[PDB]
């Protein structure tokens, strides 16, 4: 589930909170923006690219 | 209470983006559902039975 601590984003169990950077290992994708009632403007990184850029 | 629901379509293998996409239409279903209780048990004194 996502959280906030108040200044960023994670990703955590449901029964025990151990926040995780975000990322599309832990995320899935679907549809766009407009259709989720509560949706919030993040960043979610690409564990790819750093290793693409090296 | 969107949250929770999300859950709960997540415990009969039904992705949470199946609620999301379709919240207000969920939440309807839900509220023509409960109406359909109340002329259910007002019209009919079988159904205490």
């Amino acid at each position: 589930v996502f959280v906030s601590n108040g200044t960023h984003w994670f990703v955590t169990q449901r029964n025990f909170y151990e926040p995780q950077i975000i990322t599309t290992d832990n995320t899935f994708v679907s549809g766009n923006c407009d259709v989720v009632i509560g949706i919030v403007n993040n960043t979610v990184y690409d564990p790819l690219q750093p290793e693409l850029d090296s | 209470f969107a949250m929770q629901m999300a859950y709960r379509f997540n415990g009969i293998g039904v992705t949470q983006n199946v609620l999301y996409e379709n919240q207000k239409l969920i939440a309807n279903q839900f509220n023509s559902a409960i109406g359909k209780i109340q002329d259910s048990l007002s019209s009919t004194a079988s159904a205490l039975g």
